[PDB]
């Protein structure tokens, strides 16, 4: 995907976090774990449900078919009104169509976005600290007990 | 020790496609396309349709003996009319601007009907026997109910010089006809003279129908032709009719008590006993999708009809093996 | 030491909605709707509309007695005319085509009206006295002023055999009319003659008009009934014209100089004394917006309607507390 | 944001920038200040100039509703008439508002790209010689006077 | 020792538009807009258009004697026909709901032309002097070849009481007509009878014409007028005439043996010598592309229309110096 | 573009690489040449095949003219039967201009992502051991023969 973090640089999602969308897994002496992370989850909760607010909201004023009749000497018009009627309703059917393309496209690279912060944000705070595994893990040089763990998890390191 | 940063999989199943990938799992998704409906004709909000069954709106104005289920009709939400109604103009005919009529019931969901000249009203003239055996009522020949073909009486037809007053607020539907005899025998016979017309008169309509007297086909066991025609009797103008044959004369017209939302649905289906806030000609719909694909043809609180097969948005994330 | 990255925070309170977040404030933005006119009628580009006011384009053509106003416009832009306008056919009837005409009118920019029979070439006719206190001026019964009501002469109806050439470059409108009476004492009264009929011939129009002679409601305290017809009469071909009676005979037609881009717009507004380059039936607009929410009917060089009450481009960024 | 730059690592805009839309602040022992990047701003004043051009051409070509009569038995090419002309404006009503919407967003990401761009323009050259502060900042290892700041800007270093 | 990522350049001057840039240069594109045609009218899926040249859709059916090419057609693909073809309606008139009928042969491929009153079949009247100089074939005065122009027979005209039965499975295009002669002379001179009246009659069909006689223009040295009327009979259905004058009368009537997908197109283009899957009035296409922007009106497998000058998709990268 | 590496910290494209894509340049002792990434190139020939494809397809059901006459008494029908089927042309014209507009955008970054991805993927297995020139480029610190070299590559390193 655009951002390279899901099924990319992370191979694969986590079954065990049943917690939220994003969010860490640890693994030290006393033991090992997934926490979501909250924040990031709810601003993905917030954008997703807005879009599809969104899409709903823009779709409300499709057109409308009427029923209209004709008699055997009003052929051209009644051709007319059935090119019309149709030719709205394939408008319709294709901005719908290709609204949802396009739109599914922008919330999995939206993910992918929120998974690369993410890890970006926790590099940014480990610098030297850690080495850099490649596959979405950070190797500690200094043993890191469950508070120097949580330390990482809220945004205060060092 | 080692913390890493990851993402939910789950064992979703869902499906949404993109521009350039179809088919991607994703955790979570949200379906906006409704793909069914109940198969049933329902009421619309409490509001039973009016189900015309075998008859046809004209059958059903004109009054056509086998339409005698339809004699005075409760307040509709919506009407259905099947594609090829049988009972429809059991004396062949036309139906002068059916079309534009049908367009004005559209946005009508109440008529009373009501008497406006009385069949023992004629006392020049031979109301009783304008029946014929292609419109029959109980083995008997019969006629359109709300019609009288005026015949003459001991052999004269004395010019008829007739008015209504519209003493209603309301808009009221008014219906004639006229008959084209096949032959100079028929004209005599029915109507003594030769050379007829029937002239209307409103405030707007300006006009003299004369009989086309021509041999052709028959219908149904049928050489002669009805033809009919309306207007919409404005509250406080009168309609004066003159003529001195071939009419086919008022007895009862229709008020227009009530406009509403409405449709003529074309649906082979019988009543459900159902109700719902969304009918389509196949079935009533039921959900809060923003889109459906049922019919384009819908009345009610309705999802947008589109095309598709289907619409499924994605909310989740890439879900994976 | 320390150098930093870092972008523009300014103190706009500008706004622009995405899909995923409604009102974000951003440094710089771009409105592109036009939500504002001047609600007045202008001239379009120096060229003012003809403003019927209380005339229809009906009373207008025909030369209704109240719009004299209009007796000679010069070129106009566009044309005004109320919802529904109080002098039209001032003498109640029908105008045949009326929308047909209508629709020619929105493609022309300038009549000039022309006489084609004189009212003094009627030598066995009374043109004079064919007028009604219904089309009153100046407290005087009067008629249409184009058309002239022609009446019996010393009890005698002749047959008209009138003719026009067209020897105008341009297309000339003609118009004519016939008088349906409401009795037979009034055929008697006014032609004579009990059967009659106008018969009009170009090279394309094979016409033969006969009175419809019935009873009918008052309009204006009127039960006759004018019924106006119109042809477009190309260059270098001729009318030909035969009555008997019942004959609104053309005294003046006019000539097509000009066709422009044109609309009859409705409008409840009078003149407004200024000059714009795009008008709306509620006002003019002046902007350089590619959209407008004004009013879909526009003239001139406009912004593209649309539905909106908000159109605003992002072009800064997202602006910080 | 997608690119995580704009209201993510780097937490705020600066009031006193008032110089163009993306640039450096400076902070040493002769004093301290803002700079605008010029560059990359006129490529942003220039992309976001033909978008605004081209979504304004691209909808010089709507529909234009033309007044169009009809009498009393001609109702149902009234309504057809009606329906038409409404069933046009709502679609150019939805490809207006839509177009906005997505092109709004569009708008706002670029401007995220263009500053991570620039951030990590200035990374690539400072490499070890800085501390990396996780907020849009380095912190220099080695004295760095106006000089050397100027150095950074114009994309020489070392 | 160094490794570096980069990516393609190659020599392509492939550009592509973008929101934000015009003319970026791509390593690889895909142009998607067909902006060829062959010029030619062509068959379609090797079935031959119908190529009417000068005539009218009118002067072949009725048989002008100018369309002779058109006696006898295979059938046809598509039919072409001039915006303004010279050999139509020969003796002047009108033929009317002539675009309602055009609007059925864009749905039909296929006539077979039958004989269905042979003109060899009038006693009673004259046949073969309903003739005009005005219609003519090799130097003499001729008419349209399927109807016949009937005359009086020793001065008289007997009221004619004609019927035809439809016998063959497949609906049958018929067609008749009525002449509007100039004055009472002329009425007097043709059919005898000064009041005079056709009268057609099917089962859906009430019909009765009666001549205009009046003075107008001469149109090709003519002042008279013929006024052509059609249906279609259906199967097992009979038309009956009746006609004491004016009457011009069915000799050939046209099954309508198969019904296609089909239209009228509109081309100044003569026959191409060439096979296509897809035509324009202006010429062939034959392409994969999925739009072309050649003309909106296709017949065929066609790529959709757009009014676009350049459609050009990216594939590859933007390319460097 | 989005992602910085085409014409952006990547300078230029390479005219030697007639292989794929997106790939590799090596130098060293025994030699020099280019490599193409076979992966990721095929992955972007699928994803810009579909594109095209979904392009055509949501755009088989446009609207068809049909042609319909009307006598000279029928001058409103016939403007209207004019208006709406020039309405719908231009809708069309406007909805494919629109789409291959905003697509090739989408196309461009793309292409820009997936250089930026295979960067990164490389940079996280050299970590320490090179040093990141800033132009697209690793310097090794410790000699790298062609099979070190093909190490890089296929995503095995150390
Ligand atoms: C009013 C009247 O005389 N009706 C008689 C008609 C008429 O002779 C024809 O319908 C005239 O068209 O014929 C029969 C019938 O159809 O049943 C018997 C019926 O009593
Ligand atoms: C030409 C003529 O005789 N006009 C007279 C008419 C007619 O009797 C009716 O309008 C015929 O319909 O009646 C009055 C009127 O309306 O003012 C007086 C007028 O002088
Ligand atoms: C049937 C008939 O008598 N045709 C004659 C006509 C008619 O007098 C007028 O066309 C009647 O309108 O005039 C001429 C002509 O036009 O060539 C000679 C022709 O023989
Ligand atoms: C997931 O799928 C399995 C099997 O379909 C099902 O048992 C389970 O309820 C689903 N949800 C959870 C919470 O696993
Ligand atoms: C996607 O999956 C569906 C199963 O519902 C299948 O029918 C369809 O052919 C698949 N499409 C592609 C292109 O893989
Ligand atoms: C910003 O806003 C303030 C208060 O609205 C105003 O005084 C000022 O002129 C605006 N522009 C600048 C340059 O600050
Ligand atoms: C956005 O702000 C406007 C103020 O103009 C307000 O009316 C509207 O309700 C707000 N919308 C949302 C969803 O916040
Ligand atoms: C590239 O362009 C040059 C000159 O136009 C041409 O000779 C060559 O065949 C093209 N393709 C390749 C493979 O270079
Ligand atoms: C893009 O290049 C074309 C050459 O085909 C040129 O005609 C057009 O003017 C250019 N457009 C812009 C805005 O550069």
């Amino acid at each position: 995907g655009l951002f390279g973090a899901i099924a990319g640089f992370i191979e694969g999602g986590w079954q065990g976090m049943v917690d939220g969308w994003y969010g860490y897994h640890h693994s030290n002496e006393q033991g090992s774990g997934y926490a979501a992370d909250k924040e990031s989850t709810q601003k993905a909760i917030d954008g997703v449900t807005n879009k599809v607010n969104s899409i709903i909201d823009k779709m409300n004023t499709q057109f409308e078919a009427v029923g209209r009749e004709f008699n055997n000497l009003e052929r051209r018009i009644e051709n007319l009104n059935k090119k019309m009627e149709d030719g709205f309703l394939d408008v319709w059917t294709y901005n719908a169509e290709l609204l949802v393309l396009m739109e599914n496209e922008r919330t999995l690279d939206f993910h992918d976005s929120n998974v690369k912060n993410l890890y970006d944000k926790v590099r940014l705070q480990l610098r030297d600290n850690a080495k850099e595994l490649g596959n979405g893990c950070f190797e500690f040089y200094h043993k890191c007990d469950n508070e120097c763990m949580e330390s990482v998890r809220n945004g205060t390191y060092d | 020790d080692q913390i890493c940063i990851g993402y939910h999989a789950n064992n979703s199943t869902e499906q949404v496609d993109t521009i350039m990938e179809k088919n991607v799992t994703v955790t979570h998704a949200q379906d906006i396309l409704e793909k069914k409906h109940n198969g049933k004709l329902c009421d619309l909000d409490g509001v039973k349709p009016l189900i015309l069954r075998d008859c046809s709106v004209a059958g059903w104005l004109l009054g056509n003996p086998m339409c005698d289920e339809f004699i005075n009709v409760p307040e509709w939400s919506y009407i259905v009319e099947k594609a090829n109604p049988v009972n429809d103009l059991c004396y062949p005919g036309d139906f002068n601007d059916y079309e534009e009529l049908k367009h004005l019931l559209s946005r009508i969901n109440h008529f009373e009907k009501i008497q406006i000249i009385p069949k023992s009203s004629w006392s020049s003239h031979e109301a009783s026997l304008g029946v014929s055996s292609v419109c029959p009522y109980q083995g008997k020949s019969s006629f359109f109910r709300n019609v009288v073909w005026l015949i003459k009486k001991n052999s004269t037809y004395p010019t008829i010089k007739r008015s209504y007053n519209n003493t209603n607020q309301e808009d009221l539907l008014v219906l004639w006809g006229i008959h084209h005899p096949n032959d100079a025998a028929e004209q005599t016979k029915l109507y003594q003279n030769p050379t007829t017309y029937i002239s209307v008169g409103t405030s707007t309509l300006n006009q003299r129908l004369v009989p086309r007297i021509a041999t052709r086909s028959k219908v149904n066991g049928q050489s002669g032709r009805m033809e009919f025609f309306w207007t919409i009797l404005k509250p406080n103008d009168a309609i004066n009719f003159e003529s001195n044959g071939n009419f086919i004369a008022p007895e009862y017209a229709y008020k227009i008590v009530k406009k509403g939302d409405s449709t003529i649905m074309k649906s082979e289906l019988e009543y459900g006993n159902c109700n719902t806030k969304c009918q389509t000609p196949m079935g009533a719909i039921n959900s809060s999708m923003p889109f459906h694909n049922i019919h384009p043809l819908t009345i009610g609180e309705c999802p947008k009809y589109v095309k598709s097969n289907r619409l499924v948005l994605a909310t989740g994330l890439r879900n994976s093996p």
